[PDB]
RNA sequence: UCCUCCUAAAGAGUAACGGAGGAGCACGAAGGUUGGCUAAUCCUGGUCGGACAUCAGGAGGUUAGUGCAAUGGCAUAAGCC
RNA sequence: CCAGGGCUACACACGUGCUACAAUGGCGCAUACAAAGAGAAGCGACCUCGCGAGAGCAAGCGGACCUCAUAAAGUGCGUCGUAGUCCGGAUUGGAGUCUGCAACUCGACUCCAUGAAGUCGGAAUCGCUAGUAAUCGUGGAUCAGAAUGCCACGGUGAAUAC
């Protein structure tokens, strides 16, 4: 959509002249966005996981996949197959729409916003972020919700380094430091 | 998509309180009016306005009327 | 809390400050004055006050202006 | 011996019932006329009579699913009413399991305990928390009603 | 009935309904309403929506729920870090204005603990 | 009474009141077939979340797994939907 | 002799009290009725300033004349409609006023905001037989300032004692 053709028209040229590439598709491009939370407290209240899934469905136009514990761990008294988290993968048009609607409105609505860190890359151009609360998103009316559950946004790009990931994300008007 | 397991999805006009018309698809069911976007967010204008909590010698001086 | 005009301190410390400000930071001042407020010409000093039996060297930081010298010398030991 | 224990969500103080005049009637001259009385957060007042007097319809009027011909009952603004009907067939329906029926209640409780525990405190096991609600017999249905009261 | 935090009380007089705001009491509510041009005996649900908008800015010229809590917390946390006598009492949980703790001060201390 | 390894001397078998462990079952799918998939454990980044829950990349590669003891086997999977 | 501190410390326990938990009550408005006592390095009207504690000016009075000094419950009008509330007022932040060389330890009072426990109290226990109990206010001493205590005065005014 708007962010996608903005990228196509402007960011490709900007990054190409910035890094002195030689091919059109050597510029890093964002390939997916993953929104998940491991509710943890679904050991005993399975309705909590359904409420979180409804929250994610409201936030992003997809039905969340319920993720279960891979290995039994005795520390948190869970075993194999227990539904623990919810996850949504966004690609293409929906990814671009959510990318617009996050950094245009939802981030400004953060209480006492100061700026997202720049050293939060895994070393391969990927980004991760914790919203710490689900109420900021416009898809929420601040009264339907019952808890303080927060997401974990992960932006997966084809960048070859955290430097190029920083460059790509700063080409999209990210509120860094 | 997978044929009606998802919620609805449609274009909704989401403009700021200072103009800034922004047509964004979402799933709410009603147009919404909100605060400023990052276009008019007070982030680069209050960098020192936020860091102002302090000052005792200045408010002691005004108390020194004598 | 005290009065509308005339912030009250003791002379013997006021004159002792004027000798300390010129010489700068030095050995701490052993003053029994507790009922004297702090003035901006004392910031960064190392004045010492009386808690009843001994002097505790206090470091006058930025925010300790309106408070009194004895406000930072607790006078009873508990546990 | 089923271990049943009724708690109190919020304690009201002044008085609860304070009814003035009911005069409820169906076909004949009203089964009662005034019945002005107060509660004062007391205990019981065990209504009783003979068969066909109208104690059940008096309780229906008090609980409000039936309204009198003309009168006022009113309760305290903090009053929470649990009801155990004389006949309870409108409740055990819609083909739910014992677990689902007992979980449709409860205010803020985990799905696995504090609702599967109140069941086991009153003569129920894993092999019984999956049988349909509409098949239990008599005293078991009454005990389920007691459990819903204990959780409400 | 919607102000900075929430104006939950309908069915109440505007003078006392405004007290739900963390930062407005009785005299401040009278100060707010007097400059609003409305009487103090009007109910919230009865007054038109052409005055609630004129109230939000009149509430806004003061310090209210969202930021008053931060302001006072900074004041208490200052003394705690400052090391003042009030800070020491605030750290321990005892009276800070110099009253009896020999027998009284259960409000500041809490329930007894043998 | 039956099963697995060693003693058992590189075919089979081979004793002792020799050294170590198991069984008296389970399943109407945990069987048949077709289609699809690959694990343990460590690193970084991340909201509650910590050494360990869930998410994203990297290394690693079968060190995982097999209804149940041990041996042999298993990626064309005999493991997982 | 002097300066500073303590007598004011607090996991706790007891004795005597004050304010409450409300609707024969809170709040706002208007309007009545007292007794007793003090005052010269003292009581200080009236007027002006301040939302208020109070500040400036300031006559009169060492007094049945002048000040303290408006008594409060009450009465009439309206609202609140039994809610932790327009009951409650602790605790805390900010801003001040006046005595006093001096208010941190450790004063009183005013303003803004916050506004908790408490919804008639276990075993047990205390006071009172009439202008008394209960309830409402007023003054004095000690005192530069500093009482919910002590001593004293009046207003309203019961039930019961086979
Ligand atoms: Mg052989
Ligand atoms: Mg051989
Ligand atoms: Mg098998
Ligand atoms: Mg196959
Ligand atoms: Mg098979
Ligand atoms: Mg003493
Ligand atoms: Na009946």
């Amino acid at each position: 959509a708007k962010l996608h053709d903005y990228y196509k028209d402007e960011v490709v040229k900007k990054l190409m002249t910035e890094f002195n590439y030689n091919s059109v598709m050597q510029v890093p491009r964002v390939e997916k966005i993953t929104l998940n939370m491991g509710v943890g407290e679904a050991i005993a209240d399975k309705k909590l996981l359904d409420n979180a899934a409804a929250d994610l469905a409201a936030i992003s136009g997809q039905k969340p996949l319920i993720t279960k514990a891979r290995k039994s761990v005795a520390g948190f008294k869970i075993r194999q197959g227990y539904p623990i988290g919810c996850k949504v993968t966004l690609r293409g048009e929906r990814m671009w729409e959510f990318f617009e609607r996050l950094i245009t409105i939802a981030v400004p609505r953060i209480r006492d916003f100061r700026g997202l860190s720049a050293k939060s890359f895994d070393g391969r151009g990927n980004y991760s972020m914790g919203v710490r609360e689900q109420i900021i998103f416009p898809e929420i009316d601040y009264d339907k919700v019952d808890r303080v559950r927060g997401l974990d946004i992960t932006i997966t790009t084809t960048a070859k380094s955290d430097e190029e990931g920083r460059a790509l994300l700063a080409a999209f008007d990210f509120p860094f430091r | 998509m997978k044929k009606d397991i998802h919620p609805k999805y449609e274009e909704i006009t989401a403009s700021c309180s200072c103009g800034n018309v922004m047509k964004i698809r979402s799933t709410v069911g009603h147009d919404l009016n909100l605060d400023v976007c990052s276009k008019c967010h007070p982030f680069f204008t209050g960098k020192q306005r936020d860091v102002a909590t302090g000052g005792r010698v200045d408010r002691f001086n005004k108390r020194f009327n004598i | 809390r005290s009065l509308k005009k005339g912030p009250f301190i003791d002379l013997h410390l006021l004159k002792k400050v004027e000798k300390a400000v010129e010489s700068g930071d030095k050995k701490p001042l052993r003053t029994w004055s507790r009922r004297s407020t702090i003035f901006p010409n004392m910031i960064g000093l190392t004045i010492a006050v009386h808690n009843g039996r001994q002097h505790v060297p206090v470091f006058v930081t930025d925010e300790m202006v309106g408070h009194k010298l004895g406000e930072f010398a607790p006078t009873r030991t508990y546990r | 011996n089923p271990f049943i224990r009724f708690e109190q969500d919020k304690k009201l103080f002044r008085n609860a019932l304070e009814v003035e005049g009911l005069t409820k009637g169906f076909d004949n001259g009203p089964l009662f006329k005034n019945l002005n009385l107060l509660l004062e957060v007391g205990e019981k007042l065990a209504v009783l009579g003979t068969n066909g007097v109208g104690k059940s319809t008096l309780l229906k009027t008090l609980v409000g699913d039936l309204q009198p011909d003309s009168g006022t009952v009113k309760w305290s603004e903090n009053a929470r009413i649990g009801y155990y009907a004389q006949d309870h067939e409108y409740e055990f329906e819609n083909d739910l399991t014992v677990f689902e029926w007992m979980s449709q209640w409860k205010q803020e409780g985990d799905d696995e305990q504090a609702v599967r525990s109140i069941l086991g405190r009153l003569l129920f096991s894993q092999d019984d928390i999956k049988k349909p609600a509409k098949v239990l017999s008599g005293g078991e249905k009454g005990r389920m009603l007691f459990g819903k009261l204990m959780m409400q | 009935a919607r102000i900075a935090g929430i104006n939950i009380p309908d069915h109440k007089h505007a003078v006392i309904a405004l007290t739900s705001i963390y930062g407005v009491g009785k005299t401040r509510s009278k100060a707010i309403l007097a400059a609003a041009g409305i009487a103090e005996d009007v109910k919230i649900s009865e007054l038109s929506e052409g005055q609630i908008d004129t109230l939000r800015d009149e509430v806004a010229k003061f310090v209210v729920e969202g930021d008053l809590r931060r302001e006072i917390s900074m004041s208490i946390k200052r003394l705690m870090d400052l090391g003042c006598y009030r800070g020491l009492r605030h750290r321990r949980g005892l009276p800070v204005r110099g009253q009896r703790t020999k027998t009284n001060a259960r409000t500041r201390k809490g329930p007894r603990k043998p």
